[PDB]
């Protein structure tokens, strides 16, 4: 059948699949209590998107729709959501939330923009800084709406609106930025459904390997770390290719094209995440031109060379 | 902080003309930006035109660009809106606004200070 | 043995290659004296990026560097530019400007963000709305810097800075948004060099075909039209495949995958643009699931079926 | 409009404590946000801590989170900054600021009004 493959891309040629920024580095994490269950950046090796994952790098943590009402609370502006491609969002579809929805606890700062339609100054526009807190009790993207904190309540209308993210931050002391804690997609006291499954190493001495970005923050010292299991370009490539997976684990080798040598090897699991044989937190030291290349399908008995 | 005050509104007939005035007092600088806005009953506040206070460089929206002219008095602390070929759809409370941010003159946002506005009513 | 091919992607699955937003529609333009010489979104069919074109959708109209000084002018804050991947920018490289630089006259609004390094509060961050006018006399990206208009002169430091674009507008009445007028990459009274070449129809009855987006604007009625010659995913695909061009013209067919039928055909020229047989401005009426499919290499005389 | 004035700074030895005070007056509503900043000689203004005036919800940056505590005496109209385990790096002029926007408490920007500042020198 069609052979499986990776796109040939250096790290600075990769886009984070959980926030619309480039990858900065590879990082391997010590095993711990976290049950990694991100919903953006999820795609099997045979090309099945999962979670809230869609194809467009610009759709990640973006919202599209219509502002339809306001409330007298912090999260003032009620934004009825559409799908990012403009279609009507169906709250009964088997997804956790609209595709592109942020998959972490925290505040996402960026800008809202509007372009009127209809009878009231059609085609008139505006834009301003805004903030969306995935802690907000009005953050109910699964039900079809989120509420925006904006910076200028008097230059804003009940009109088609888009949110463009720029960075993240802790919200306050009691509500920190937790990249591995999912938001309550349906609001407070409700539980999530249709989730892509948790991810964990399952072989002695293996650790998850992440594509890491340091995304912008808006005050204080948060490093803005967002880790994705596979980068957006891999997801896009697997979707195009739809190559049948010949086993549960694709062996992949990080290679220096200038020398032709392999730097280290890793397990790329059929559900779309990577493990490496290493113990301890470690920012990987690798050359700038390095890239993964697909080697072969291996069985469960395969032991990774230590990295 | 700037103190603003509009005047010149009234009940005119469609086809006529009107010049609104907006007086400016208080601290103003090189990036000070002066804007005109309007709001009809039951509608959103529409950005009309804006001008850099110091250099009188202007921006007018395409919706009014032919008929409405923002401008600055040659000596007084006063900005004008010349309004020609008035139509019933121009009916609204016209406001003037100030902003210490240059931004772009095309940017409707970040306006801090506002007058109380002056009512313009056009009828056929 | 890599054959030439297009990725399989609907319009709403395509990213504009000249502004970080999805494609909204396909548009064919009446033949003007218009010089189309855009510098983002330029790539030959065999995978050669040209102009200011880079691979990441997040890099389009983005800047990265360090703010080093302020001046007592409109464009106050001097931003010394790095390449978007962090490497030092080389003003003598054979490119018109750093890759990603905006390629049009206008104002680009967005947000600047900072993260300190060194001895002064390392790790502290901040972000705010900013504007970059490509009419500025200090817009000299080819030389290594642009100056920023920002919104809060007091919460800004001489620290590593990134610019995230959000939308565009006219700057003022005398300096409108003109998507087909290149900025002066080297400043006033200096001419551009290292440009991707201009494109235009070169066959009777043929017109350019654009992937069009309506990007956000910040006030007034500007429609926010940015047309690109090929979408960013085609560029990323051609770069991966680097299939040699067997002739100067690729015959491509827009197909409805549900019905298998062809909706219309077009010429995909070697330098990375599309013509169709049509006279008049026409936003194309096509089904939402449509996509192009490479059909064959044709020669110079090939006459397109009218569209 | 909101008017602010800091107090309580001075010369102190490394290890001691201070309690800065920031009195507030003027129109203040539900989303009014009050923050502390500091600027050492020749360096950039550093965001330190912020609170929501109404509910006293707080954000502290990680460089001070163990040692400094923002708080509000709601009886009076006075914000505070409890500065413990002071080190020479804490030397700076401390400012308080008001912002009509909620934003996020972690957001260092869009602060409109400012007090004149009090000097804090750690020896």
């Amino acid at each position: 059948s069609k052979p499986f493959s990776l796109p040939i891309l250096t790290l600075s040629e990769l886009t984070n699949s959980r926030f619309p920024v480039p990858i900065d580095s590879l990082f391997t994490a010590q095993n711990n209590v976290l049950q990694v269950q991100c919903q953006n950046g999820r795609c099997t090796l045979d090309g099945e998107l999962q979670g809230t994952t869609q194809l467009l790098p610009t759709g990640i943590c973006a919202f599209r729709g219509r502002v339809t009402a306001q409330i007298n609370q912090r999260d003032r502006w009620h934004m009825q959501l559409q799908n990012l491609n403009g279609t009507t969002y169906d709250p009964t579809d088997d997804v956790p939330a609209p595709l592109g929805t942020p998959d972490f606890k925290g505040v996402v700062f960026g800008m809202v923009s509007q372009r009127n339609v209809g009878n009231d100054a059609p085609g008139s526009t505006r834009a301003q800084q805004a903030w969306v807190s995935t802690y907000s009790p009005q953050f109910v993207p699964k039900l079809g709406s989120v509420n925006l904190r904006i910076s200028d309540n008097d230059d804003f209308q009940f009109q088609p609106t888009k949110f463009t993210p720029v960075g993240v931050n802790d919200d306050d002391d009691g509500h920190p930025f937790r990249q591995w804690e999912l938001p309550n997609y349906s609001g407070e006291l409700t539980l999530n459904m249709n989730l892509a499954p948790p991810v964990a190493p399952n072989f002695p001495g293996e650790q998850l390997l992440f594509f890491r970005s340091f995304v912008p923050c808006s005050g204080g010292y948060n490093q803005g770390i967002i880790d994705c299991l596979i980068p957006q370009e891999w997801i896009q490539h697997f979707y195009q290719e739809s190559a049948p997976s010949q086993s549960d684990v694709a062996l992949i080798r990080y290679v220096n094209p200038d020398t032709g040598r392999t730097l280290f090897e890793a397990k790329l699991h059929r559900s779309g995440y990577i493990t490496v044989a290493h113990s301890g937190d470690y920012p990987l030291v690798v050359p700038a031109n390095g890239h993964f290349r697909f080697d072969s399908w291996v069985n469960q008995f395969y032991s990774l060379a230590p990295m | 902080q700037v103190q603003l005050q509009e005047s010149g509104g009234g009940l005119v007939q469609a086809g006529g003309s009107l010049r609104l005035s907006c007086t400016v007092s208080g601290r103003t600088d090189s990036e000070s930006t002066m804007g005109w806005f309007r709001q009809a009953a039951g509608k959103g506040r529409e950005f009309v035109a804006a001008m850099n206070w110091r250099y009188a460089t202007t921006y007018h929206t395409d919706s009014v660009k032919g008929r409405f002219t923002i401008s600055k008095d040659s000596a007084k602390n006063t900005m004008y809106l010349q309004m020609n070929s008035l139509k019933p759809e121009d009916t609204a409370v016209y406001y003037c606004a100030h902003r210490y941010i240059y931004g772009s003159l095309s940017d409707s946002g970040s306006y801090d200070n506002w007058g109380q506005g002056t009512q313009v009513t056009v009828s056929s």
